[PDB]
């Protein structure tokens, strides 16, 4: 049924302006009964809302961020849309958009139904950069992995074999490097019966820098 | 003032009655409503309006209260979830979420395998080595990792990254990256890392000869 895809840039730069829109597919955006609203979440803390549009075009804001919020929907292509002005690093977050069911007749009650995935905004002055991707080789169960090492901004995507092998697969949170990159390895645990034979293949997405990536791992 | 949650955090044991709280900064008259966040997940609404379960919503979820008070409940804690919990209000026409609890479980000691990686010859060529140890599936998170180069104690050239706990047994795994320049790489033949957990009888240690 109803699904929420967000899209928009990765890095906006300070004091520039942040936009994403959110398409809805599975149902029209022409509801009577449903309001569409972004929700932000900063790194480590918690849910902030935005702010919501109803289908006829009215906006109610999060007053803190009125000031600098534009809410506003598109029924012929069925989506709504968040510009944010002047943005700055406590701007850096994952935004979500969610669909917003409200019922009553003598009063409007509401809860958040149905979210999109989020996308990571990065409030930075520096460019993208794409990461380099290494294999992590092998010497029961065996360990294999890929490194991806100095890319900018978050996130990257990690899958193993196009997605054919997910169990025991660990790909950890990137951390921050002195040189003000990020890093991070993605691991899985295999029969060690299998190395030499069986084919290791971990995809790499990185998509500010539209980098996509393939590296095989052998023993 | 303001929307509060207790407790911040908690640990609990698989089968346990977890009970948290929510308190809203007037008495509402909006649905209030909790939503679970799984890590690395958008936030999914369990409950609406304090006590209905949304459809497809596992029964041992239940909420409850009024007024300013709320709790939520899982009567019988699964390793699955594991997550951080939000009330959430909607007053003065803005959406409000509560500071969130995160629910953690605590389970028995388990000891790591630990595995240990050279670097590729790809990153070599390129000036840098990074050597990478692993710690798979252990509990609890606590552990120490030391790199020894030569026999000569490490420090200040690696950096540690944990996975969040797993959704099925509730373990960590861990992986320890030592970050040298080549020239620096080149200069020493043993690489090893040595392990130190709650779950080992006594300090496990994995290496590799350069060469």
């Amino acid at each position: 049924q109803l699904q929420l895809q967000e899209s928009g840039p990765g890095l906006v730069k300070p004091s520039e302006t942040l936009s994403l829109t959110c398409t809805v597919s599975g149902g029209s955006i022409s509801s009577s009964s449903f309001y569409w609203g972004w929700i932000r979440q900063p790194p480590g803390k918690g849910l902030e809302w935005i702010g919501s549009v109803y289908y006829s075009g009215g906006a109610s804001y999060n007053p803190s961020l009125k000031s600098r919020a534009t809410i506003s929907v598109d029924t012929s292509k069925n989506q709504f849309s968040l510009n944010l002005d002047s943005v700055s690093a406590a701007d850096t977050a994952i935004y979500y958009c969610a669909s917003i069911y409200g019922s009553g007749t003598f009063y409007y009650y509401f809860y958040m139904d149905v979210w999109g995935k989020g996308s990571t905004v990065t409030v930075s002055s520096a460019s993208t950069k794409g990461p380099s991707v290494f294999p992590l080789a092998p010497s029961g169960t065996a360990a294999l992995g890929c490194l991806v090492k100095d890319y900018f901004p978050e996130p990257v995507t990690v899958s193993w074999n196009s997605g054919a092998l997910t169990s025991g697969v660990h790909t950890f949170p990137a951390v921050l490097q002195s040189s003000g990159l990020y890093s991070l390895s993605s691991v899985v645990t295999v029969p060690s019966s299998s190395l030499g034979t069986q084919t290791y293949i971990c995809n790499v997405n990185h998509k500010p820098s539209n980098t996509k990536v393939d590296k095989k791992v052998e023993p | 003032i303001q929307m509060t949650q207790s407790p911040s955090s908690l640990s609990a044991s698989v089968g346990d009655r977890v009970t948290i709280t929510c308190q809203a900064s007037q008495v509402i008259s909006n649905y209030l409503n909790w939503y679970q966040q799984k890590p690395g997940k958008a936030p999914k609404l369990l409950i609406y309006d304090t006590s209905n379960l949304k459809t497809g919503v596992p029964s041992r979820f239940s909420g409850s209260g009024s007024g300013t008070d709320f709790t939520f409940t899982i009567s019988s804690l699964q390793p699955e979830d594991i997550a951080t919990y939000y009330c959430q209000q909607y007053e003065n026409l803005q959406f409000t979420f509560g500071p969130g609890t995160k629910v953690d479980i605590k389970r028995t000691v388990a000891a790591p395998s630990v595995f240990i990686f050279p670097p590729s010859d790809e990153q070599l060529k390129s000036g840098t080595a990074s050597v990478v140890c692993l710690l798979n599936n252990f509990y609890p998170r606590e552990a120490k990792v030391q790199w020894k180069v030569d026999n000569a104690l490490q420090s200040g050239n690696s950096q540690e990254s944990v996975t969040e706990q797993d959704s099925k047994d509730s373990t960590y795994s861990l992986s320890s990256t030592l970050t040298l320049s080549k020239a620096d790489y080149e200069k020493h033949k043993v690489y090893a890392c040595e392990v130190t957990h709650q779950g080992l009888r006594s300090p496990v240690t994995k290496s590799f000869n350069r060469g």
